[PDB]
């Protein structure tokens, strides 16, 4: 079986790279540029428009190099690839809110160091567009 | 790379056998019958068995013969590298 | 004879726990027309927004419960307390052997 | 969760659909085939990133089509048991709340809903409001839930959720 | 043991003598059966009032520690905010008279 609370992952999804909303929205934006500046002759579908709109609805980042910086500070500590995306895509505010979303986070490092880690995430968080 | 060894030393003489001539004439006749671009220039024929026969003499059929060896490896061969026998 | 009696007590106590655990997780949807047992993992496709209720697949009938007999939210207490009745009827025999 | 791994699928090309550039025909057909589908091992394929390597043409007897083992890297989406993500409310019913996370549909049972947010069938728009009318969760709202159990099915995967958890509601 | 009651399952203490019992923050005693049975049904809510239970604030034990509800609450209230008062008061007091107010 699979469990995200106890980090019970299979042999296929154990060392896989995780993606967030702004990252998928950035890769899907390049596909939209290939239809406006080229178009060719074939038309896409409604699923591509619904997926692109859903990523931008929950997106919080803008720049490309800014997104890769958030996934950097959340890796040097004793964490996991699943816990890295949960603390970067959702962008937690307080230190107690981070452990409330990941059950396997309470049994790790103390909250003295976690508060400094979330300072860099909230700094690069785009409050306005 | 661990199995195809046709770019080093080949042991079979470069000549088309009676078994390979039957598959090339049969496979090409099925593709042309399903609306396929003719490699050569058509002169006015509708027989699918004759179109594939004309392309065999012109050695313009874009197919690669993959002869599987019984030991486990395999070798590659082309149309130009195999002389037909009649 | 001492261990044979204690051997059956472990299986009789776990038989009720196994039959109860394998009965609460089953289903909770059934159409009283076509008599089709539905599950909870198909509510996203068996819903009609023009009426607010549920429907079926090959027909347009209203579904109900799923034959009230399994330990549901309220019927579980009635079947769970049946296991506690074994203690008073066997306390005279278990306290003596203990 | 959004992942990014390598996928390998056998693409069949029609013998008539060749054209001048044979490599461009296979690429244009790949985006209009593997996209929008979902598998039980990889996940919901949204789009293909960069094409890795393209195999040769495998020809089998009894099948006039041509096969090209095209290797690429496309993004997938496979939910796990215990993931906490946001959802969008689509339908509100007295039996349970109907939410959807993009191309994935969710489900929230009645027992996972607190007694404060009781269904009110009096008004026309269905919503889950409290007794003191503090928060209102109606159609097209941004809420949060926790995945309890996942399930794969052709393309529309299922993932039941819960609402009794804390730190939820309108985020 | 069985006189204190049981929340959801209600049928667990009569099945195993060496039962693993847990405690919370509001002041209740829930066994290991009520932990998994309530999570699959709801979450971490108090069966009497409304106490949220997010983090793993449960103390698992199989020795039956919460015997009397009166003596288990006074041990948690002191080791919370009253244990820190053992240093500030001696910095200003001068006789054993104010220590009776803490007790
Ligand atoms: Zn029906
Ligand atoms: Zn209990
Ligand atoms: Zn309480």
């Amino acid at each position: 079986e699979e469990d995200a609370s106890q980090l019970i992952f299979p042999k296929e999804f154990e060392t896989a790279e995780t993606l967030l909303n702004s990252e998928v929205h950035m890769l899907l934006e390049h596909r939209k540029q290939q239809n406006e500046s080229a178009e060719d002759e074939q038309e896409l579908s409604e699923v591509f428009m619904k997926t692109l709109n859903y990523t931008a609805r929950f997106s919080r980042f803008k720049n490309r190099e800014t997104i890769a910086s958030v996934r950097s500070l959340l890796l040097q500590k004793k964490l996991h690839k699943f816990e890295l995306a949960c603390l970067a895509n959702l962008c937690p505010e307080t230190a107690e809110e981070s452990k409330a979303l990941i059950p396997s986070l309470e049994g790790r490092f103390e909250d003295e160091e976690l508060q400094q880690i979330l300072d860099d995430i909230q700094t690069k968080r785009s409050f306005q567009y | 790379g661990e199995r195809p060894q046709a770019n080093q030393k080949r042991i079979t003489t470069p000549y088309m056998t009676k078994y390979e001539r039957a598959r090339v004439l049969g496979t090409r006749a099925l593709q042309i019958a399903m609306c396929a671009p003719v490699m050569v220039e058509l002169e006015g024929e509708t027989d699918p068995l004759l179109i594939a026969m004309k392309e065999l003499k012109a050695r313009k059929i874009p197919i690669i013969i993959r002869r599987y060896l019984p030991d486990g490896s395999y070798e590659d061969w082309g149309v130009d590298e195999l002389i037909i026998t009649d | 004879l001492v261990n044979v009696v204690k051997y059956k007590l472990d299986h009789m106590r776990r038989r009720i726990e196994t039959d109860e655990r394998d009965s609460t997780n089953r289903a909770s949807f059934k159409c009283p027309v076509c008599s089709s047992t539905f599950t909870d993992l198909e509510a996203n496709q068996l819903f009609d927004p023009m009426t607010g209720t549920f429907r079926c697949t090959f027909c347009h009938t209203e579904v109900e419960e799923d034959e009230s007999a399994m330990p549901k939210k309220d019927a579980r207490t009635l079947l769970a307390r049946f296991n506690e009745q074994i203690e008073p009827i066997y306390a005279l025999l278990r306290e003596t052997e203990d | 969760m959004f992942y990014h791994i390598s996928l390998e699928h056998e693409i069949l090309l029609h013998p008539r659909y060749f054209g001048p550039n044979l490599l461009n025909t296979v690429k244009q057909k790949l985006f209009t085939e593997v996209e929008g589908t979902c598998t039980g091992k990889y996940g919901f394929v949204i789009a293909v990133t960069t094409i890795d390597n393209i195999g040769a043409g495998v020809i089998q007897p009894g099948r006039g089509f041509v096969l090209y083992p095209v290797k690429y890297k496309a993004i997938v989406f496979r939910p796990f048991k215990g993931e906490v993500v946001d959802a969008v409310v689509t339908q509100v019913n007295k039996v349970g709340l109907f939410t959807e996370i993009g191309p994935m549909s969710c489900f929230i049972s009645r027992h996972s809903i607190p007694s404060e947010m009781e269904f009110d069938p009096n008004s026309n728009p269905p919503c889950y409001k409290t007794m003191d009318e503090d928060i209102v969760i109606q159609q097209d709202d941004e809420i949060r839930l926790k995945i309890v159990g996942t399930r794969v099915d052709k393309n529309d995967i299922f993932a039941i959720g819960s609402l009794m958890d804390d730190y939820l509601g309108l985020v | 043991m069985d006189d204190q009651g049981c929340p959801r399952c209600k049928t667990t203490k009569y099945r195993n003598p060496s039962l693993k019992l847990m405690v919370n923050v509001c002041g209740h005693t829930l066994c290991e059966s009520c932990v998994d049975l309530l999570f699959v049904r709801g979450a971490g809510n108090c069966p009497e009032c409304g106490t949220p239970l997010r983090k793993s604030n449960f103390r698992v034990q199989l020795f039956e520690d919460p015997t009397v509800d009166k003596e288990v609450e006074i041990r948690k209230k002191v080791l919370k905010i009253y244990n820190k008062r053992e240093e500030d008061f001696p910095s200003l007091r001068e006789y054993n008279d104010f220590l009776e107010e803490v007790e």
